[PDB]
This record gives C-alpha cells, structure tokens and sequence, in this order.
C-alpha cells in the first residue's frame, strides 16, 4: 500500500537470546535463606520445589502474612516468577499474590522501609532476561543508567545461587502475559509510593517503555496499562517544566522512520494536562526535525507553522527528494516508476506532517486575535496544500491526503465558529 | 513519614480486576476534587452531527478516530453512540482486527473517564447470551467484549460499595447477576464455564490462552455473584449445589484440576469440596466445617486408571480445602461485604471455631493411619508423586492452624 495506516514496528525482542539469566527451573525461595523460627519459614524451607508454586498460587503466603512484613527476597523472587513463568494462570495468580501482600504490608508497614518496589536494576534484569538488549533498553547515549550490563548479569546470577542444558528460549513467542503483569505491577508501585523513584530514574523508565512499545509482534495487543503507567509516571515528576524538553528530544531520538514517531505521539495519554503538554511539545520537536530545519532554539508559532506549511508543498518536497537522490545516485536519472515511488514517499511524508499539524493545532486557550491565525491556517491548507493537490481517481493516495486536509479544515472551522 | 493516601478503600475487594484504572480515583484531594468541579455535558450538537455523518458512510475507522478525539473529561458520548460502537463495529464479524483494537481503546477511554452506572450501561444479558451461547458465530471480538463486560461489572461494584452505606439497589451486578432474582443466569454462566473447561486442546496453543482468559473472567463473575447479595453463605450454598452435578460428570482429570485451581471465591470452593466429600463418604458427618471435619473426611472418605491416581486427586482436594478454610477463617468472608468494610477498617481479630481443638499428636496419628490404609489397599512402594503429595499434606496438617 502506498500509505499503510499503522506504524510498521520493529524487531526489539530476540527469542534466541531471551532468557540468558534465569528460568522457572532455577528460582526457589528455599535458596534465599532465613532464620527458620516461625512455622511459615520452617514449612517453606522443609517444602519441596513444586510445593513452592502450589503455595504461591493458592494464597498460602497471603494467609501466612497477615501481620508480618514479607522478607524482601521473597517479593523479589515472586516478581521473578511472575516475569518468567510460561503458564498464564500461574502468572496471573502470582501477580495477584504480589499485589495482595504488598497492599496488606503497606497497610501494616508504617516502618521507614517503604514498600518494596523494583529498582531500575530489577526491571532491567527482568526485561533483559526477556530478550531486550541494553542499548534497546537505553538507546540514548546522552542519558544512560548508573550501572552496566555486566554488573546486572553477574549480580543476578550470583544471587541465583546455566550452559548445562542447551539454552532453549524461555519463550518462543512474545511473552505478552508476563509483560502485562510486569507493567501492571510497575503501575501499582508507582501509584502507591510516588516518591520511590528519582527524576532521572523516571526519565529512563519512560524511555525504555516507549522503546519497548515499538515491538513488531506487539502491534495487535492493546497497551492500555502502558497508558496508565505513563499517566502515573508523568504525574510523579517534580521538576516538570524543566524536564519536558529533554524528554521530548529523547523520544524524538529513539528511531528514524517518521510513522513510528507519529505512533509515539498518538500513544501518549491526552486527558491530563501534562499529557497534552507532552503531546504538543513532542509534535513541535518532530515537525522541526523532519523538515530538515536547523534546530535554532525552536504567536510566533503561527508564523512557524505557516513556514512549515509552505515547506510541506508536495511538489516542493518531491523536488527536494529528487535533488537528494540524484546527488546520491551515481547517474542521477529517475524513471517514471522510481519517480512514482518517490511520489509515494513524499505523499507519505506529507500525510505524517499534516497529522502532526492536526495534533499541534489543538488548544484550549485562545485570545480573539487567534481567530486570524486560524483564518490564515486553513487558508494555507487551502492555498499552500489543497490547491497543489490535483485529484486523480486512479491514484487513491491523493484522495486520502485530500480528505485528511478536509477533516482538518472542518475541525478548525468548527473551533473558529465556536466563538 | 510520607503522607500515604487513605489506603482503606483498596482492601474491600483485593481480587484481581482486568485493568487497574481505579488508581486514578484514589486521591481524595485537591487534584481529583477540582477535576470533577466542572459539570459534565454530552458531545456538542455539531460534533454529534459530524460523527453521525461518519456513521452514515460505513467508514467505521473514521468513527472510532473522531470519537477518540472528541471524548474528553468534560463530555461523554450519548448512549446511542456507545451502543453503535459496541454492537455495530466491535461485534461486527467482517472488519479487520485493528478496528477492534481501536474500538477497545475507545471503550477503555470512555470507561476510564466516565464511570458507567446502571442508568447508562449499554449491553444486556441477551446480547451476552447471543455472543457466547449461539455457536456458529466465531466473532473475533468476543474476548474483548467479555473483558469489557467484566471490567464494567467490577467498576460498578466498587463504586456502589464505596458510595452506598446501607444498600446496593443501584448496581449493575445487583440487577444482572443476583442469584435470588436471575438464578437462570447463574446456571448459564456455570454451564459456559464447564463448557470452556471441557473444550479440548490439551493432550499428551494460541486459542488455549483465549479459553484460559475467558475462564478467569467467568470465575470473576461467579465470585462477584457470591457477594452481590447481603449474605454470602446462602448464595454460596445455592451455587455449590447447582454446580455439584456439573462438576461430577467432567470426563478427565486435568479439566477438574483446572476447574478447582482457577476457583476465585474461596467459600465457593470450600462448599463444593465439602459437598463432594460428604457425597463420597459412606457414614455422614454432623460435625461443622473445621480442621476436625478435615480429618473426618481424611479418615472416612473413599474413591468416588489405577486407584493411586484417584487417591492423589483426593489429596489435592484436601489441600485445596485446607487452604480455602484458612482463607475464610482469616478474611471473615462469612459476613456481608458492606459491614465487612467496617470490620476490616476497625481491624478486629477473628476467633477460634468449634472443632479446631486438635494437637500435633492427633495429626501424626491420623497421617500414619492413612498411610497404613493406603498401603493396605494398594501396597508399597507408593508412587513417587503420591509420596510427595502425602508429604505435602503432612506438612500442611502439621501447620494445624498452630495458634
């Protein structure tokens, strides 16, 4: 299709490298080791291996932890199991147990030791075990974590007191369920204990979550809890205004294909003020980037958008790409077929840009003079975009872009007449 | 020393929902209170006009997009729009999966922003029955429809439980799942559950997950049903007797194991196990439910495939029974939910129950007696799996609710 309607996605997870740290045949709460005095611990350390999973699923820990804090390694191993167990029902039950024990302890745990929440090391450990590379987890060299991959691997392995078995992938297909429980638990801890993370930690978490969302085989699975966790995290940050532009640039830098950037613009929630701020600022950054405009410290927005619209003339971009490809191509000769291919590329680019204009234009505060801007804006669309577009029945992409412009015009006209 | 929120409101129903959007309603402070400040409204007339236009030209994708852009914290779609999106698109059997994706996002946004109540719900039990029972229709959107249904039920139950201090007359569960009033619906959901469990696919993969998720959803509906009325005990008894016969005839074992493992309502599983055990014992027992009764069943039960597998199964049933017994004793599930809220807030302690007066010597003697009986009826050495199971039961009994 000349213009696919959804972001192509990319291959983030690799199955053959998924599960290099630990699996379900390696995690036991016996190995943690504690002074066995209460019947709980005595039973646990006298219990077998499958009795462990049986006790977890049927809420035995929840029964036995009504008035006593659960030891931190217990929760850590529960998190590990929820992340790594193949079966869906066992994973859901383990997650339920984790939520229940955490909530109860917190309701009884007034001690300075806050409820356990996986530090960035823990989340990185689980995700890397799932098969996410370190650079994939953190793809912006400017912002990197406080540790390195080797530290994580060695620490997690030694704590888990193995080439013996030919390493099969722990998952031969997208571990949707486990990822969902992990993100749900992350949202829970973020919502219950907001100040448990540092601003830099929050930014790293946003970056890794957004990068993960770009997965190829995750296109068909609705990521609502992703949005919930995003809402919580955005609400958590303390230096908001200062931190916005850095985050915007970070999201901009993740990938090159513009449709993916459009995806991440669409994916962020837009029913909370900070979400709208992020959306509009990210759209501005993207439009600045794509048009080849120099990043010179991007009412004046009205003239800037007018400049853009002038630049988004399909013929203008077509000729620009013609020049660039001719310079690149050793010969510099373009056939009708390759001409039409570049036409498809330019139409795709223009489609994306008009989408970004649609998102940025939306606003809730307006002075009277803003009318004129909108009057100009639509005019530009009519003049700088619509007129240069010539309808061709055999060419549906032209119709798609024309109708898109028509919808933008309709929304802007409605907003204008609302006054 | 951080100002923790009023966490009490999360204890009422700790069981797993489908989505945790409730985290957005925890804060009883300036943020949420000022957010609710504005009085809500419907989609403006002109916006409504354009969206209906979108409806007219059979372009569902445009409808979902436009609705997504227009739905906001100060506006909601008219009920007719919700009905259109659900019936016309979500359960339409022609379009592509991405349309269902966008539809799901749309419904989730609506539910997150606007808490659906009784006077605003869209679906009706007739539609649920159509989508589920009327085979010959393999609707790809069925799973998402069920997820939406369960999410709506859970949200409504939580909201009504919070708001209403002395009644539940205005809840979706009350008027669509109360056993007293619509027991046939309870029968139908139990039938659907046993059907789904019985659906083959395990022998010696993607749709297996579908059956698992729908089964968990049905278990959630049963669990809520067990609480909808005032008294959990009578409803649990009714449900247990209606499901006893159905569970009886399940052909294979793994299906029964899945049925019991997935059980959510602890009281329901306790009652089911007690009823089946009593039905499987020659001499009836008048002792109430307690550890003494657990040993009673342990001794006088029998078998209702080499028999060691059956004995294994009974061992697992007894462990389930003991776990559920501990859970009911600690959670005070017997009382109603509305007053259970006050009970948990006051943090009152449980009390010992008649029939719990046993010592370690008793359990040791009983376990040795059962070992002897099993050897006599089967011999030795026992199957290693059976050995491990009896050992696990030994430790669990040794727990003996040691006070």
């Amino acid at each position: 299709d000349a213009i696919p309607d959804h972001h192509p996605g990319e291959e983030i997870f690799n199955f053959l490298n998924s599960g290099k740290i630990f699996n379900q045949y390696t995690l036991d709460l016996r190995d943690s080791g504690f002074i066995g005095q209460s019947a709980v611990e005595k039973l646990i350390l006298k219990s077998g291996k499958t009795d462990q999973i049986f006790l977890t699923t049927q809420g035995f820990l929840t029964s036995a932890y009504h008035y006593v804090q659960c030891p931190v390694p217990v929760l850590k191993w529960l998190f590990r199991m929820m992340s790594v167990h193949t079966d869906c029902i066992v994973s859901v039950q383990i997650l339920s147990t984790l939520m229940e024990i955490t909530i109860r302890n917190d309701t009884f745990s007034d001690s300075p030791v806050w409820p356990w929440i996986p530090s960035l090391s823990d989340v990185a450990a689980v995700f890397f075990n799932m098969g996410i590379d370190f650079r994939s987890l953190f793809p912006l060299e400017n912002l990197q974590p406080d540790f390195n991959e080797d530290y994580l691997v060695s620490e997690t392995q030694t704590t888990s007191r193995s080439e013996d078995s030919s390493y099969k992938p722990i998952f031969s297909t997208l571990p949707e369920t486990n990822i969902l429980n992990v993100v749900k638990f992350l949202g829970l801890c973020t919502s219950i204990h907001p100040e448990g993370y540092q601003d830099r930690e929050i930014m790293l978490l946003i970056l890794m979550l957004f990068k993960m969302s770009l997965e190829k085989q995750l296109k068909q699975i609705p990521l609502v809890d992703f949005q919930s966790l995003l809402i919580n995290l955005m609400k958590n940050i303390r230096d908001w205004n200062t931190k916005v532009p850095e985050l915007c640039l970070g999201i901009n830098e993740l990938s090159s294909h513009p449709h993916n950037l459009l995806w991440l613009v669409q994916l962020v929630p837009n029913w909370t003020s900070r979400g709208r701020q992020l959306r509009q600022c990210l759209s501005l950054v993207i439009i600045s980037k794509l048009l080849d405009e120099k990043h010179e410290d991007v009412n004046l927005q009205v003239s800037v958008l007018h400049r853009y619209l002038v630049q988004m003339k399909p013929s203008d971009l077509l000729k620009k790409m013609v020049l660039k490809k001719k310079a690149e191509q050793p010969d510099g000769i373009i056939d009708d077929s390759l001409h039409l291919e570049l036409e498809k590329q330019a139409y795709y680019l223009t489609y994306i840009l008009l989408h970004l204009v649609g998102e940025v234009s939306c606003s809730h505060s307006f002075s009277s003079g803003q009318r004129k801007h909108f009057v100009l804006l639509c005019g530009a669309l009519e003049k700088h975009v619509k007129c240069d577009i010539r309808e061709d029945a055999r060419l549906f992409y032209r119709t798609k872009v024309k109708d898109l412009v028509a919808r933008i015009h309709g929304k802007w006209q409605e907003i204008i007449q609302n006054c | 020393l951080y100002n923790r929120p009023c966490l009490h409101r999360l204890k009422y129903f700790l069981r797993p929902p489908v989505h945790h959007l409730f985290f957005q309603t925890l804060i009883p402070d300036k943020d949420t209170r000022e957010n609710k400040g504005q009085r809500l409204e419907p989609i403006p007339h002109r916006r409504l006009r354009m969206v209906t236009n979108t409806i007219e030209e059979n372009f569902p994708l445009g409808t979902v997009q436009f609705l997504m852009d227009f739905v906001s914290p100060q506006h909601y779609p008219p009920r007719e729009i919700v009905a259109h999106i659900i019936q016309k698109i979500l359960l339409s059997g022609s379009e592509t999966v991405d349309v269902l994706k966008e539809a799901y996002m749309l419904l989730m946004k609506i539910q997150q922003l606007h808490p659906a109540n009784a006077k605003t719900v869209e679906w009706d039990w007739k539609l649920l029955t159509y989508v589920m029972e009327e085979e010959g229709q393999t609707l790809p959107g069925r799973v998402l429809f069920l997820r939406y249904v369960v999410q709506t039920l859970e949200d409504d139950f939580q909201q009504t439980l919070r708001r209403q201090r002395q009644h539940l007359q205005q809840s979706i569960a009350n008027m669509v799942l109360s056993c007293d009033k619509q027991p046939h619906n309870v029968r139908d959901v139990i039938k659907w559950l046993v059907k789904a469990v019985t659906e083959d696919g395990l022998t010696q993969n993607l749709t297996k997950n579908t059956n698992q998720l729908i089964v968990c959803q049905l278990q959630r509906m049963l669990s809520i049903a067990v609480e909808v009325d005032r008294t959990p005990t009578c409803s649990s008894n009714k449900i247990a007797e209606m499901m006893f016969g159905f569970v009886l005839d399940i052909p294979e074992r793994s299906q029964r194991e899945m049925f019991f493992t997935t059980m959510e309502s602890h009281l329901l599983r306790c009652k089911v196990l007690e009823i089946i055990f009593l039905h499987s014992c020659e001499t009836p027992t008048r002792l109430p439910l307690s550890l003494a009764q657990a040993l009673y069943f342990l001794n006088n039960s029998t078998s209702l495939k080499s028999q060691w597998q059956t004995w294994d199964e009974l061992v697992e049933r007894l462990q389930f029974l003991l776990s559920s017994y501990q859970h009911v004793l600690r959670e005070h599930l017997r009382s109603s939910v509305i007053d259970r809220k006050d009970l948990i807030i006051k943090r009152i302690k449980p009390k010992p129950q008649q029939g719990d007066d046993i010592t370690v010597v008793d359990v040791e003697k009983q376990i040795e007696a059962f070992r002897s009986r099993l050897i006599q009826m089967l011999g030795e050495p026992l199957v290693p799996q059976l050995q491990d199971k009896v050992h696990l039961l030994k430790l669990l009994l040794f727990y003996a609710a040691d006070l």
